[PDB]
């Protein structure tokens, strides 16, 4: 049951936009809302509006009086001397709650005229006509106007609606909540050479009487919220999908072949999401818009998605196909379960984010294989356990503070830190995988189909929300639908992993009792760490003995420590028979390293990742080597690679080398075995016999049979030896000698890989392989032996580093004349120049990176150069570079770059709270408090980034370096 | 508490079976008055009265075991009861040799292993009671006499 | 840009009972079965009521059900369409397991005492295995009940013919071939309760062939057997503690002694020693209160303790124990622990089974027996080929053997006509052919609609 927090119900909204002026960055328009009051004596009506100048408001064609105030413009007063962050977080939460449409509130308060009170008490319709104007919007809707001359279509100027969550208040007045569903009528009067893309279906396109402008009329009969309404106006090249004909793809001019190749996969994503769920795609059209200077890499609205143009690749670009493919896939998953089925509160957001991430993981499983699915699930689980042990924990479904261990309030999406938002979505889809583990996948897809079917029977009624609230899901409704389809309720699993905000830590060690033939496990939990919680459920453990692989369920109550499980025979060591594996197959194992008295080959605690856990198991090194070689699970091979770094014995070198030589191993395991072999090789110097690690293996796999030092000409058509070939010198360059100087045998090998590179014969580009070669050249740089702080000149230039510097100069200059993809070689060469500057080789001068961080460059070059400037101002304690970065945060045209500068200055801070630095003035405290209070008031993501930066630099209490 | 339901099979003469079948498929409560069942305190004898016409009945034991299986989707079937008795209408006499289906005929005689088969205990108990009651007991395994 | 997961090297290639069944509730799953109740195992006699409407002697009207069945079916369809229209789970109460509603079929068994048998409240599925014809095939002959699956590898001992559909009961306990027959025209189904008689017609009755056991019945007093015994007692004790209304939760010992009367009270004390303590005086006197530090296990943990199929295997063991005990080594081989061990070992390929033997539940050539077997010239020289070839055409030997004109072969053949190394392939082939022939004969005998003379 859904009861509105608003005293009115909104039925229909007309959004008309005229006069989109690109020179002056200005729109004019009106908005006409059709509300039905649910309570008599409605009097004031409270709507949401930011940055719009409200000209006049007429209610039922009668002139009404409005008052506007935004408490989130300046959160605390300018003349308050408070400088602690808990004060700002409480004031910011109160300010966002005072404009919240999820309460009854709002920023624009319109007073109903007196003569309509007899029209409002007996509950009859009210039609509110506001007309407004955006004069020059800061972060409302982004105007990308290039400075080439010509007409606005000839120079490539466009507008798009940017922002996250409820940010539609930034460009027209609305009820900007996800729970106020209404039908829509959208008119946009644009230039005749431009096209206006929006939500709904385009019913017509009429000309103006001078035929210089045309009006696009859109209609949206599926009741969506105001927060799902978008807009993209530009000189877009239109491409109808040749497979599905209601899907149109819009790109920027001159990028039509890239659009043709890139969006050619999307019909398979549509077919997948419509056959695992049994509902068809709910909207009547689908539109993909590719734009410049995007807010996020992929945004999903109702019947529309806005991607950045940096996803567009051609047919000869690999290492970008899978990333763009999965961006399209998660946009479509959010089309199904973020835009059609919406949220009922700010709680129950974990339901929608979990269903979106879970069905996108099912797509990844079918498309890229179960092994890529397991690797992705393991990397997300490692991400969450790192974040939750780092700071507190992520609390899905809080109850309204519920989480007081962090520095922000979790009551609203616009007060969350961006890393918390990312980890929120990550934990939501892993908890949905856990619900699939308890209640099987076909029942899970039946739950999702029942939600979609209730929403689509709701979506066709005309009753103003008598039935339109069946399109809003809640937690209680989701659990009730689960209990309807399965008969089991998941309330212990919901109580543990949703309502409780923690992950578990397992420390395991075993001992084999030879007398009674048992395996005595010893599993203890660390439940006193700040991020942890105590697990009391069951726990699966998989033991591989000589007779095969056996699963055991252990009951781990609070007082439990020793778990005795039984062991089988050892009669497959009496005769040589094959040892049967986890799957149905069996292999020949070399049992010379195994103990004579124990049959068990390896043990895995929680193999299926059925809890949110971090396992620290103490096996013997031969058990880790057997688990690396003969396991049929990629997460166990990865964890054995990760645990073999502590055992540098030559049997582990043989194990990793046999993994590296082995095709029919998953390629991301071999790419990890490269770096593990490099670390082991660095640890057993003065024992290593022959050549450096992986060199003979590289010449055996990727070089000519007649010439060992000449590499084969590039043929990248295998896509697994391409990735292994481009990752093996990067790990080979980490080879550390006894003198701590990289062997001139590996550096010469990398330089010969660079010289003899011929790419005139493959059908794929070479930009990522050459960029990884520059990364391998940067990995070989050891710190220089400066004497008496000698000024770095050409007289003291290392003879090794002169070759590296010549190569990166040649590569960067050739990129200036012939570029590649993603400007990968510019990014790699800027990263390598920063590596050479971090050691004492090149003079520590930020002027090159400051010239590459200007506005007109590509955004990857910009963020690489700004990462170099952030690293410089951390190491050299530069005041003027920090003022340069803070000025660039305040006034840069691209807001993604501002968010990225705040993000990088949070990750690599110039000082922490423990450090005494010269940069801890009262002036810097006043600048960052002014940046939290004012200055970042227009983005909701810069303000949370400024809160994160103030927390990283000065902590939760009063800045110490202050009177 | 819950008591397991006790289902049995009723076999009628063919004309009376046709009248009872027509009245069941009709569905009125008129059938309730027409069809009655009186079970005698023997436990293995009865009257079934169809349209107030008395028929003589015997409750017999069936050689196989049947099980009623209900369903809602015709793909998963839930066992509801075990049937082992039939009230045919027209000890060794109360045992039915044939099964209900056509392939199962003379099942007890032909399709049943005699190893499983083979009252004896009750006779042994009576003999033990007589021995306990007696003062002196004399026993000999005998020959032909 | 592709799969790139070497999946063929890492990975080279369901039954939901009712909530009374998975919770092991005591009408459906009895705690104790005496000797007269073990002799009447799965053959429950018609009990006389002491109180009720049928307890009074006299004629009793039956009540035909037609409005109740269609009202309950319409109500369940409303429940399913209100819950989103998918497939639902309905058997949540004991009153859902009545015969008064839903589409009933009957299932007759060919064997007298099967090795495994379902209790009341447990679910089973009907799978229609259909082997396609070589090359083109029209499609599975459609069937009213069950779902169709295309089986290249025969589930049963024999192998399916091309174009042959075979229905089968499939659950966790066994898998057995079933054969749909129409009901007799005279038989109806009377459901008697305490209140009155109710009548349904039946139209579908299956005949269930010889079961292929998927669960191993334990032996008497075996480790698994006595483990189930103490687990069944622990689950009953936990569910009595959950049913207790006083705080802290307290039970009485003679409730457990009423449920398990064959148990020595030392074993019951042993189960109550951990998780309870005896109060002899003051409040809670002569009660076993629950310990305050003891967390009583949740419903899913108690369900994970004992499975219903383990209870069916235990009931099969104790019923066979009674039948063997009443009948004073051939019979011991026919005991279900031996036959279930033999069949499951044959399915892993450990050993082979003599398909003709004494464990045969028919007592004739039909049906299998599941007991383990291990997997394992002076005058002939004078002819000197020339005259031996003439002897072969004089012996009417076919011209192929005469034609090969071999030495050893021609003479071995003429010695054989004058009469008229390995042990793995030939024995395995003979066992497989015998099993297939037995399966075909059983199917022909079972699906026959031919009338058999009394």
């Amino acid at each position: 049951g859904f009861e509105s927090p608003r005293p009115y119900k909104l039925t229909h909204q007309v959004v008309c936009i005229n006069n989109i002026n690109f020179q002056r960055k200005s729109v004019v328009g009106f908005v006409e809302l059709t509300i039905f009051p649910t309570v008599a004596n409605l009097n004031r009506i409270k709507l949401n509006s930011k940055q719009c100048r409200i000209y006049r408001v007429r209610i039922n064609d009668l002139e009404a009086a409005f008052i506007y105030n935004d408490p989130t413009l300046e959160v605390c007063h300018s003349e308050s001397k408070q400088r602690n962050l808990n004060y700002f977080s409480n004031a910011y939460a109160a300010a966002v709650s005072a404009v919240d449409p999820d309460a009854g509130n709002g920023e624009l308060c319109i007073k109903v005229p007196s003569e309509l009170w007899k029209h409002v008490d007996e509950l009859k319709v009210l039609k509110i006509h506001i007309n407004f104007s955006l004069d020059q919007p800061k972060g409302g809707l982004h105007f990308v106007v290039p400075s080439v001359e010509g007409s606005m279509a000839e120079r490539g100027a466009h507008v798009f609606s940017c922002g996250y969550q409820n940010s539609t208040r930034f460009w027209f007045p609305c009820v900007d909540s996800y729970s106020e569903l209404c039908t829509w009528k959208l008119e946009f009067t644009v230039d005749a050479a431009m096209v206006a893309v929006s939500n709904g279906d385009l019913v017509e396109t009429v000309y103006t009487h001078d035929m210089r402008k045309k009006t696009f009329h859109y209609m949206l009969t599926i009741p969506t919220a105001a927060s799902n309404i978008s807009l993209a106006i530009g000189p877009f090249e239109i491409l109808v999908d040749p497979y599905m004909h209601e899907v149109t793809h819009f790109c920027l001019p001159q990028l039509l072949p890239l659009l043709k190749h890139t969006t050619s996969y999307l019909h398979e994503v549509f077919e997948f999401y419509e056959e695992i769920l049994t509902c068809r795609y709910p909207y009547s059209c689908f539109k993909t818009v590719f734009i410049d200077e995007a807010y996020v890499e992929v945004a999903a609205y109702a019947s529309m998605s806005i991607f950045s143009t940096n996803l567009l690749h051609s047919a000869m670009i690999i290492d970008e196909t899978p990333l763009t493919r999965r961006c399209l896939a998660q946009s479509l998953a959010q089309q199904f379960f973020g835009c059609f089925i919406s949220r009922m509160s700010w709680s129950d957001e974990w339901v929608l984010k979990g269903i979106s991430g879970y069905i996108y993981g099912l797509w990844m499983k079918k498309t890229f294989g179960v092994n890529e699915y397991r690797h992705w699930i393991k990397e997300e689980l490692d991400k969450i356990v790192a974040y939750e042990l780092k700071t507190g924990g992520v609390l899905l479904h809080p109850i309204f503070n519920p989480a007081s261990h962090l520095h922000f309030s979790i009551k609203h999406p616009h007060t969350l830190s961006w890393e918390y938002y990312s980890m929120f979505q990550c934990k939501a889809h892993l908890v949905m995988r856990l619900i699939e583990n308890r209640i099987s996948m076909e029942f899970m897809l039946q739950v999702f189909n029942k939600l979609l079917s209730l929403a689509s029977t709701a979506s066709s009624q005309k009753f103003q929300s008598h039935m339109w609230s069946q399109m809003l899901v809640s937690t209680s409704g989701f659990l009730k639908s689960i209990s309807n389809v399965s008969g089991k309720d998941i309330q212990p699993l919901i109580k543990q992993w949703v309502d409780q905000s923690g992950v578990v830590k397992f420390y395991g060690s075993f001992a084999f009792n030879r007398k009674r033939n048992v395996l005595e496990l010893e599993i203890k939990q660390d439940y006193t760490s700040p991020g942890t919680q105590k697990y009391v459920g069951p726990l699966k453990v998989t033991v591989q003995e000589l007779d095969g692989s056996f699963n055991h369920t252990l009951q781990i109550e609070e007082n439990s420590l020793k778990h005795d499980i039984p062991c089988h025979s050892k009669s497959r060591r009496n005769k040589k028979k094959k040892i049967p594996l986890m799957n149905g197959e069996e292999v020949d194992m070399d049992l010379s390293a195994m103990d004579a008295d124990s049959p068990l080959l390896w043990i895995r605690i929680d193999p299926d990742m059925s809890v949110l856990r971090k396992v620290e198991f103490e096996q013997a090194d031969f058990m880790w080597q057997y688990q690396l070689r003969y396991e049929r699970d990629v997460v166990a091979q990865q964890e054995s690679i990760l645990a073999l770094e502590k055992f540098p014995t030559p049997a582990s070198r043989l194990a990793l080398t046999d993994i590296l030589e082995q095709e029919q191993c998953f390629y991301r395991v071999r790419m990890s075995a490269c770096f593990c072999l490099a670390k082991i090789a660095n640890s057993m110097v003065s024992t290593w016999t022959g050549p450096p690690a992986m060199k003979s293996l590289f010449t055996r796999m990727f070089c000519c049979k007649s010439c060992p030092n000449i590499v084969k000409t590039n043929n990248f058509m295998s896509f697994q030896s391409y990735f292994l070939q481009k990752t093996m010198p990067v790990a080979m360059a980490l080879l550390r000698d006894v003198h701590n100087l990289c062997p001139k045998e590996v550096l010469t090998f990398i330089l010969d890989l660079i010289k003899y590179n011929d790419n005139r014969k493959n059908k794929f580009s070479d930009n990522y392989y050459r960029a990884e070669m520059i990364d391998a050249l940067a990995n070989s740089v050891t710190p220089a032996v400066s004497v008496n702080n000698e000024v770095r000149t050409l007289d003291n230039l290392n003879p090794d580093v002169r070759l590296i510097l010549e190569e990166i100069t040649r590569f960067l200059n050739m990129e200036k004349l012939l570029p590649s993809y993603r400007h990968t070689i510019t990014v790699s060469c800027l990263r390598a120049i920063r590596v050479l500057q971090k050691n004492g080789h090149v003079p520590s001068d930020p002027a090159l990176f400051k010239s590459y961080a200007e506005y007109g460059h590509f955004v990857d070059i910009r963020i690489a150069a700004l990462e170099a400037v952030v690293d410089y101002t951390k190491v050299d304690r530069s005041y003027e570079e920090l003022q340069w970065l803070l000025n660039m945060i305040q006034n840069d045209p691209v807001p993604y770059v501002r968010h990225k500068i705040l993000n990088m200055l949070t990750k690599n801070p110039p000082f922490t709270k423990n450090m005494e630095s010269p940069l801890c003035n009262e002036a810097l405290v006043d600048q960052l408090w002014k940046l939290m209070n004012s200055g970042t008031s227009h983005d909701w993501r810069l303000r949370c980034g400024a809160v994160d930066l103030y927390f990283t630099l000065f902590g939760l209490s009063r800045p110490s370096c202050l009177p | 508490p819950h008591e397991l339901e006790s289902q049995f099979i009723l076999r009628l003469p063919p004309e009376y079976a046709s009248t009872v079948r027509r009245a069941v498929q009709s569905g009125h409560v008129n059938l309730k008055d027409r069809l009655t069942i009186e079970l005698h305190p023997d436990g293995r004898h009865g009257i079934v009265r169809v349209d107030r016409v008395p028929l003589a009945s015997k409750l017999v034991d069936l050689p196989c075991v049947m099980e009623s299986l209900k369903t809602i989707d015709k793909k998963t079937f839930y066992k509801t009861a075990d049937i082992c008795q039939m009230l045919v209408s027209t000890e060794k006499k109360f045992i039915w040799n044939h099964g209900i289906t056509l392939p199962l005929k003379n099942v007890r005689k032909r399709r049943f292993r005699k190893t499983a088969k083979k009252d004896v205990e009750k006779e042994v108990k009576r003999l033990l009671s007589t021995d306990a009651e007696a003062v002196s007991t004399r026993w000999e395994i005998i020959a032909e006499d | 840009p592709w799969n790139l997961s070497n999946d063929e090297y890492y990975y080279p290639k369901i039954i939901q009972h009712s909530i009374p069944a998975v919770e092991l509730r005591q009408p459906f799953f009895p705690t104790h079965m005496g000797p007269i109740k073990l002799r009447q195992f799965h053959r429950p006699p018609l009990k006389k009521y002491s109180f009720g409407a049928l307890s009074q002697p006299g004629p009793h009207s039956v009540q035909p059900l037609l409005k109740h069945i269609k009202k309950k079916a319409k109500m369940r369809e409303q429940e399913r369409q209100a819950s989103g229209g998918g497939e639902m789970f309905f058997m949540r109460t004991p009153q859902d397991l009545t015969g008064k509603d839903g589409d009933l079929i009957l299932a007759e068994y060919s064997e007298e005492n099967g090795p495994l048998m379902m209790q009341v409240g447990m679910a089973t599925k009907i799978k229609n295995y259909y082997k396609r014809k070589p090359g083109k095939d029209p499609g599975a002959p459609d069937c009213k009940y069950g779902e169709t699956v295309y089986c290249h590898t025969s589930p049963f001992l024999g192998s399916l013919h091309p174009g042959q559909l075979l229905q089968a009961f499939e659950n966790n306990l066994f898998r057995a071939p079933i054969y749909l027959h129409k009901m007799p025209e005279t038989d109806f189904l009377i459901i008697r309760t305490r209140q009155g008689y109710y009548i349904r017609e039946l139209v579908d009755i299956f005949v269930v062939g010889q079961q292929c056991p998927l669960f191993e019945v334990p032996g008497p007093n075996s480790k698994r057997a006595n483990t189930h015994i103490r687990d069944f007692l622990q689950v009953f004790i936990y569910r009595l503690f959950w049913k207790s209304k006083d705080r802290p939760r307290r039970i009485r010992m003679e409730d457990i002694k009423k449920a398990f009367p064959s148990h020595s009270e030392s074993s019951i004390r042993k189960r109550l020693k951990l998780c309870a303590d005896f109060k002899r005086t003051g409040m809670d006197s002569n009660w076993w209160v629950l310990k305050s530090d003891f967390r009583l296990p949740t419903e899913e943990e108690i369900r994970a303790m004992v499975s219903p199929e383990q209870c069916c295997a235990y009931y099969s063991m104790i019923a066979a124990e009674q039948r063997l005990k009443d009948a004073g080594d051939d019979e011991v081989r026919t005991a279900p622990w031996n036959t279930t061990r033999a069949f499951i070992a044959a399915m892993k390929g450990k050993c082979l089974l003599e398909v003709t033997g004494v464990a045969d539940p028919t007592g004739c050539g039909e049906g299998f027996s599941y007991v383990k077997i291990p997997n394992k010239d002076a005058d002939l020289r004078r002819l000197s080929l020339k005259n031996a070839k003439q002897l072969l055409r004089k012996f009417g030997v076919p011209e192929e053997e005469i034609k090969k004109l071999s030495r050893w072969e021609v003479i071995d053949v003429v010695r054989t006509m004058s009469t008229e190394r390995f042990s793995v392939a030939e024995h395995q082939e003979r066992y497989k052919e015998e099993c297939q022939r037995i399966f075909d004969l059983q199917n022909k005998v079972l699906s026959s609609t031919e009338v058999l003379s009394t």
